[PDB]
């Protein structure tokens, strides 16, 4: 594997107005209770493609992706985490509201997917970021899992890689769990305005990318471990996740 | 031969064991002439030094003095908890003889 | 014996305290002959050196000069904040005598 | 016959044994006190090891390696890495470290 | 006059130049081979630099700084941090490092 | 005449060869035992290398570089960084490290 640039391994957590990281254990409880409405998601584009799949299995699978952080969950039938679909068609596949009261909401726009999900299908094909093998059907599932996993990151108190020091409704982004010494995949919390996760992931893997490849990076997981215990954003135990390695120098 | 910091500390007069389980709150380092030393303090105000090297030190202690200063700096940077310090109490600040780090 | 950097700095003539609470913005290290030194600066432009070893230094200061350079490099690489510097003002850049790192 | 691994190495010495641990260090103790300038490590099952005070039992060629081993153990403690094997003298208490093996996936 | 920055420093020497990189080290090479005890670094644009083998061109006061510089370059390589500027001698090949600046801009 | 890279360097010596690895160190072994003060590393494919015990085959100028290489190999083991190339003497068993290249490519 190639060497992921530090900027793509940087993980930013949500701190309040006094530099203290939100505690997602305190916010959600020891177990994250969440609701997911019954429908299978009905996305399809014209180039015409066709696809439907259960929202519940993807929230299921995505959550398990983040399980190495030590978080534990439980789907609860309709202050609770809310998943849903929307139809704004507004140039934004997914969106999450982080709520310190516990009622964090994640929405997956269906209209935006139908419009812009394949806008990068063959600039990804030809650069070899995705296998020429894959169908329009599974490039849309790939994008959906990535989108959902990314939004889960937000549920769990993470922001985007480049939002350190930036102000948000409930505070400020502060870098957590820094580790530059250990090579790893790019964060799945890359700012989508500035990076294409698939392209960066492929760049790292030095080959086309499938769905067994995507997921939270090592630092993403350590970031959530920090968010699970909260505390000061200036604490060294919170700011660094492999500084012990410095002793080997 | 001692097996632990308490056994070691009991071999010396004018020493005491401090049980801390706390991270270092402040790290101070000086290269100033005749004050070439390190001072650490904890959140409860407890303060310790690694002494300026002098005639109270054997030649065999010169590198260990430097190693201890390295260890304390690393402990400060990483924010790890210090389990115990053994210190000479007839110095002000109390002077570190040994350190224990524990999981 | 001093208990803190203010006590220590008050034992010496021609020193001043800078309370920074900032990470090092720039770290410069030179091996060039007669300029074997380290220079650091902060985002507000405040600049400090660790002096070239010379006749103004006791033999007891030789290893501490190297330790201070180690500490400044480590602080730079990790981005930990420097709380205070005690520095001699009759050198340009101001010359570091002691450093305090504090995390509270 | 240069050894190829820690077992071959340890077999060249009398009164040494290999401890297969695969455990992280539980306790690290470091002393600068006169005549006790040493490092002691222990594991959660109470097994205890030292790096000896440098002395007449050491060759000149061992002086810097003693310091390297103390650096390695400190690094191992801080990082929480598993120690695979120790080669240690059994006629010392605590057992005295002669060599260490670290091994990953 | 003591210089205030790497540019002032570099201007005190004949045959040195400031190289602006703002890049991480792409390749780090370290040799212990006799008469070639040196470090070579290169960047993604192909720019290559050395820390010279210690020799008669060095003052006694430069011996420890040479080792310090090699330590700094290794640490920069492992951590992937950007190198802002190098001051290097142009009459050596690879260009020989006299000073380094690291900056977070 | 000064090498620009590890291959140029390795070509200056008899009984050395370049190994292209692009692998992390799998096992790190460090010994302070008398006359065996050495480091041995191995890779997952079984490839094994040593840093030799300091001896009469070494110039005084190689003494600190031997220690630097051992430092670099320990850091490489702890960080799991990939080793790109080793230049090694093949007339030793294990083959003996003369130079190392770490590369982001
Ligand atoms: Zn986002």
């Amino acid at each position: 594997a190639e060497r992921t640039p530090n900027e793509e391994k940087k993980v930013i957590g949500y701190a309040d107005h006094n530099g203290q990281l939100y505690n997602i254990t305190s916010i959600y409880g020891p177990v994250i209770n969440y609701t997911v409405p019954d429908e299978n998601i009905t996305i399809n584009t014209i180039n015409r493609t066709q696809l439907t799949i259960n929202y519940s299995d993807y929230v299921r699978e995505a959550f398990n992706e983040w399980a190495p952080s030590g978080i534990r969950v439980q789907q609860v039938s309709s202050r609770v985490v809310s998943f849903s679909t929307t139809n704004y068609a507004d140039n934004s596949l997914g969106s999450t509201i982080f709520d310190p009261s516990g009622n964090s909401r994640t929405r997956i726009d269906i209209g935006s997917f139908n419009r812009i999900v394949m806008n990068n299908f063959e600039k990804l094909k030809s650069r070899g970021a995705i296998p020429a093998n894959m169908s329009p059907e599974e490039y849309i599932k790939l994008k959906l899992r990535i989108t959902i996993k990314h939004e889960i990151g937000h549920i769990l108190g993470l922001l985007h890689n480049n939002e350190g020091g930036s102000y948000f409704p409930h505070g400020v982004g502060l870098e957590v769990a820094r580790c530059r010494l250990l090579n790893q995949a790019p964060s799945i919390m890359l700012n989508g305005s500035n990076y294409d996760y698939i392209d960066r992931l492929s760049h790292y893997l030095e080959r086309p990318v499938t769905e067994t490849d995507i997921g939270p990076s090592r630092n993403d997981i350590e970031g959530v471990r920090v968010m699970r215990r909260g505390g000061s954003g200036n604490s060294f135990t919170n700011r660094f996740s492999c500084l012990g390695l410095g002793l080997a120098f | 031969t001692p097996q632990n910091i308490t056994d070691l500390c009991n071999e010396y007069q004018n020493t005491m064991i401090y049980s801390l389980n706390k991270e270092i709150a402040t790290y101070t380092e000086s290269l100033a002439g005749k004050r070439e030393m390190v001072i650490i303090s904890f959140s409860n105000g407890a303060t310790f030094q690694v002494e300026v090297p002098g005639s109270q030190h054997l030649e065999s202690q010169k590198r260990p003095l430097e190693r201890m200063k390295d260890t304390l700096r690393a402990a400060y940077f990483t924010g790890i908890k210090i389990s115990k310090l053994c210190a000479w109490t007839n110095k002000s600040p109390n002077s570190i003889a040994a350190i224990e780090l524990s999981n």
